[PDB]
């Protein structure tokens, strides 16, 4: 008998508390308690619904035709985009037309190109004939955008000039660092004397074997200096060489001074920035050709900046060609063929070896400092 | 109808009307209870001070924070915080105003159920919304994509988001923020002989953390400068008239944000947490995220955090692509500013959570509606 | 004299004597250093802890797992692990026991040369032989020719073997193993609703992977009954009281071995790398490759992996209805047990590398005796 289900409907709205459900077929099993509860002989306690309805009930007893041709999501994104400028959209269409770069970085122009008007949207805006004030801020911004002749070309000039300036200021000091790196690698002063000391100790060590009696090595042998460990497994060969060089010939301690421009390597891949620079120069040439087909206002707005960008990227391509020529010189310098990676492997090699030089210097200084401290402690315990 | 934006943060509750630039009611979230006895009969000796009255009368009060590590622990206190910020500060009826609310990422679901049921059953509203704090912090910056690091009072969490799509797996959370820096400042101030043990003194240590502390650009050079010369020592006047002078503690206190081993945590600094957040994303969208690092929360008010953060990210990441830090001066209220931007839109009228939706779907439609 | 066999594992280094049924020492591949600063005396506390001692005191220790994906990168910590493995775990000196060793397949040649020169110069063993883990894994089953799937904690490989000699051209690599399965298991249990940020939670999920997870005979059919299976849903109790419920994920964690597109990479599975590795050999050996297919590692303890390997090789290869994939019950340590079988024999005495061979030939003897 469904005695618990027989409930009068309350006239007020009641708070809904959450709990999980069990189904009805699982409910009325014979060994379940609900076979006994559904019997009339069960002790049915009647609660006071009036006091609970006093307590736990709820205390709660234009121009919408904006005629927007967009959907909700793109209008929402364009409203978020429009509200960042803290000004009217008339000023926005003004500095789109006037050619200003102060308030437009790469991401804002990327968002603007990602919220371009579509063909049916432009057709619905042009077929519109009623009052312009009835439209949304999004549609009025699109009408102001369509009022600008060749607006997409101007936004592309904004995006490509700002991106070209950013890529030039990123790539040009690093390409100068690569040029200074390979120039200092081609002409180094104490690096022959360091190789003199290394090959003197190495030809002393591997006597009487098939690996002995050599008169040179590649630059990768500078990585293999760290693989050497002593009987204590604490002193490397590089530690012993710098410890002897600190006593005998300290000019090798000025060895990172000539090679500080090889330090930090390139840290990049040169083909990625070269492809990006070539793509940017191709896009600048295409944009200059498109502006040349456009009106003279766009010409006086953009042609000097496009020519400066094309000149700077041409100087960058000349610098890349110089990097290629010095790469061939560095391949012949270390006597390795040019088909293998002799540019990024050599810079990562030199950055790794200079970090090995700096840690070997500071660990030799720490070893001498702790030896001096232990000697002072021994003299202390001998005094006392 | 003017909506209400009410960021119920761990540190300070920031509430006001939508469509405005600055929040009207900014006040810390503490409940003060008198530990002593009353002898002076009458004059409204009310037993639980909430808000700025707890701040002003703090010398006789035990202060309890209802929010601990971005989790609403004490619920009666947090209801008193909501009652004070609706009735005493804004002085508005909740039944005639929508109320935007904020939340921390990776929150428990039953926590959202509980705030939804208090915001629909006790304080009845026509509509309300729950949003991620980092997403509103990004919307204050006006860009659609980027990574937002938010360091509140209990949580420093990283959320990268690309075109509004918040990546769930690349969100993570580090429990090291302003209260832990305050406790470490109590621990290191006893080296100079200044003792602060009471909860009343936590406001004083939080105040000197707000006023005098700053992020060092390099920790070792600032150590050598502080050890060499006493040029960086700064004085503070206590409310009892005593004047203290602190030295290296101006930069040893935010350095826990970059070195969590000071307070004894195995996890790395916020730069490494940002980096590991970036590697969890897809490799194509990382270029957008590296140039769009957005700070929010008042723990980024230290005036050396941007250049040090740029240095740490540029050192740790590969240097191929652009590193740019977005640190607006009003990023302390960027959660509230982004809520005011989001609440005042014509498209937002259909993402409101109405009373009828609550009656249909319990306090559970916020899971399937919001992210 | 009895010989020593050690499996230098990515997640578990095992060590013991030749002829034993089980390895005497099983310890994780960890090196611990003290996490906080502090010196005192404390009755001579050790500067570095390794293995079970590092596992036992691991709260005050930062750990290092120095093998990355089967391949050795940090060499000093391997030297410390080998010093623990001889001098304290088995309590031996390595200059009189011949020592069998294990390598990951497709090992770099400089790693093998460095391994041999550290065995001969530092430890000064009188005899050492490097074997691929798959060749020892075939030796535990007791045959000399065939392809073997070996998935440990670092990396998955399929290696063909001819008369005890491996073919390095047709060895194939799949970039997942039990560590990657453990990471994926934390990922989909986090998607189920849990969170594992601590050390002990990761060890509990490792023991969940040890106990509950299995491979079904059919993935699609067991998906088809996944909501309706009364026996699929298992659970586990953490000792502080947390309950972890696992359902279909019990056969989604190891099926990453069969289909690596579950996690988001397009690499071939443990049956597909096996099939492609069989076709890259000479044609004559391929029936012997199918006839002696042995799975090995702790990543093959999932029950019902044998009949699923049977069904997948049945699907790819129409000639393999009736040939059975051999799954020993002790193929946790089949690398070690096959090393015990190989080193304990009296036919292996010629194949050891002497000290004089390294002295006259250089380290490159590891290219030419171990093949
Ligand atoms: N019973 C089990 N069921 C499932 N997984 C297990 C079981 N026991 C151990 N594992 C897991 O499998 C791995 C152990 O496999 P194994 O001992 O072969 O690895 P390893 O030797 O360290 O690796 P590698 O051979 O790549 O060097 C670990 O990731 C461990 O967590
Ligand atoms: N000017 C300041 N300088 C340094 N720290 C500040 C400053 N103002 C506030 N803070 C710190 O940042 C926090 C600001 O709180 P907020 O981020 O607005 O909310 P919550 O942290 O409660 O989520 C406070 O706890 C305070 O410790
Ligand atoms: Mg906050
Ligand atoms: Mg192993």
């Amino acid at each position: 008998v469904p005695s618990h289900r027989r409930v009068n409907p309350p006239t007020l709205r009641m708070k809904k508390l959450n709990w999980q459900k069990l189904p009805s077929n699982v409910a009325r099993e014979h060994n379940s308690m609900w076979a006994s509860l559904s019997s009339p002989d069960a002790e049915a306690v009647e609660p006071d619904f009036s006091s609970i309805e006093r307590l736990f009930s709820f205390p709660a007893a234009k121009e919408p035709k904006e005629i927007t041709f967009l959907d909700a999501k793109k209008s929402l994104n364009l409203n978020i985009f429009l509200k960042q400028f803290k000004c009217s959209n008339e000023e926005v269409a003004a500095m789109i037309r006037a050619g200003d770069t102060t308030k437009f970085d790469v991401e804002v122009l990327k968002q603007l190109l990602k919220l371009l008007p579509e063909k049916h949207e432009i057709e619905n805006l042009r077929a519109f004939t009623e009052e312009r004030a009835k439209l949304a801020s999004a549609d009025h911004f699109y009408l102001l955008l369509l009022a600008i002749p060749c607006y997409q070309l101007r936004i592309e000039c904004m995006l490509l000039c700002e991106g070209a300036a950013a890529v030039l200021d990123m790539v040009r000091p690093k390409a100068q660092l690569v040029l200074a790196a390979c120039e200092s690698l081609l002409t180094s002063r104490q690096l022959p004397i360091f190789c003199q000391l290394i090959l003197r100790i190495g030809n002393f060590l591997n006597y009487g074997s098939h690996t002995g009696d050599a008169d040179g090595f590649k630059i990768s042998t500078l990585l293999k200096l760290t693989e050497t460990k002593s009987q204590q497994n604490r002193v490397t060969l590089l530690h012993h060489v710098l410890e002897e060089a600190e006593k005998s010939h300290p000019d090798l301690l000025q060895l990172p001074r000539d090679l500080e421009q090889p330090s930090q390597a390139a840290g990049i891949n040169l083909e990625i920035i070269r492809s990006e620079a070539s793509s940017n120069l191709k896009k600048l040439l295409e944009t200059e050709r498109k502006v040349s087909a456009s009106v003279a206002e766009v010409q006086e707005q953009y042609t000097e900046r496009l020519q400066a960008s094309i000149s700077a990227f041409r100087a960058l391509d000349e610098l890349f060609e110089a990097i290629e020529q010095k790469q061939r010189e560095l391949a012949d310098y270390l006597c390795e063929d040019a088909q293998q990676l002799s540019l990024e492997d050599t810079f990562s090699t030199m950055k790794a070896f200079r970090d090995l030089f700096l840690r070997a210097l500071k660990e030799n200084k720490d070893r001498k400092e702790q030896a001096a401290k232990a000697e002072r402690r021994k003299q202390q315990l001998a005094e006392e | 109808t003017t909506a209400l934006v009410c960021d119920n943060g761990s540190g300070l509750v920031k509430a006001g009307f939508a469509g405005d630039d600055a929040p009207r009611a900014v006040f810390p979230s503490i409940v003060g209870r008198p530990r002593h006895q009353g002898v002076m009969v009458g004059m409204g000796q009310k037993d639980s001070y909430v808000g700025d009255e707890a701040q002003s009368k703090r010398g006789i009060l035990t202060l309890k924070y209802p929010i601990e590590h971005g989790i609403i622990t004490n619920w009666d206190d947090m209801e008193k915080i909501w009652h004070h910020t609706f009735y005493n500060e804004l002085r508005v009826a909740p039944e005639e105003h929508p109320t935007l609310l904020t939340e921390a990422p990776l929150n428990p679901k039953a926590n959202r159920e509980k705030m939804t049921q208090i915001m629909f059953e006790t304080f009845n509203v026509p509509a309300m919304y729950v949003a991620i704090q980092a997403v509103l912090s990004l919307y204050a910056s006006g860009r659609t994509t980027g990574i937002v690091l938010d360091s509140g009072d209990g949580v420093t969490h990283n959320v990268p988001i690309y075109e509004g799509y918040a990546l769930p797996h690349a969100i993570m959370r580090l429990d090291l923020a302003g209260r832990d820096l305050t406790d470490y400042l109590m621990k290191i101030l006893t080296e100079r002989g200044y003792s602060f043990v009471t909860t009343a003194e936590r406001e004083i240590v939080r105040d000197i953390k707000e006023k005098l502390c700053y992020v060092a650009l390099d920790f070792e050079n600032e150590m050598a400068t502080a050890a060499s010369s006493s040029s960086l020592e700064k004085s503070y006047e206590l409310p009892d008239g005593q004047v203290i002078t602190i030295g290296n503690e101006r930069f040893r206190c935010p350095e826990t944000l970059f070195q969590p081993s000071f307070i004894g945590m195995e996890s790395a600094g916020i730069h490494e947490t940002t980096y590991n957040s970036i590697m969890k994303c897809d490799i194509d969208i990382r270029k957008d995220l590296y140039a769009n690092n957005v700070m929010s929360g008042g723990t980024t008010m230290y005036p050396g955090i941007a250049d040090r953060m740029q240095k740490e990210i540029t050192a740790l990441a590969p240097s191929t692509m652009k590193i740019k830090i977005i640190a607006p001066p009003e990023r302390k209220y960027s959660v509230w500013i982004g809520g005011s931007i989001l609440a005042s839109l014509s498209t937002f009228q259909q993402m409101w959570i109405t009373k009828q939706e609550y009656d249909e779907a319990g306090p559970s439609i916020v899971h399937r509606k919001c992210f």
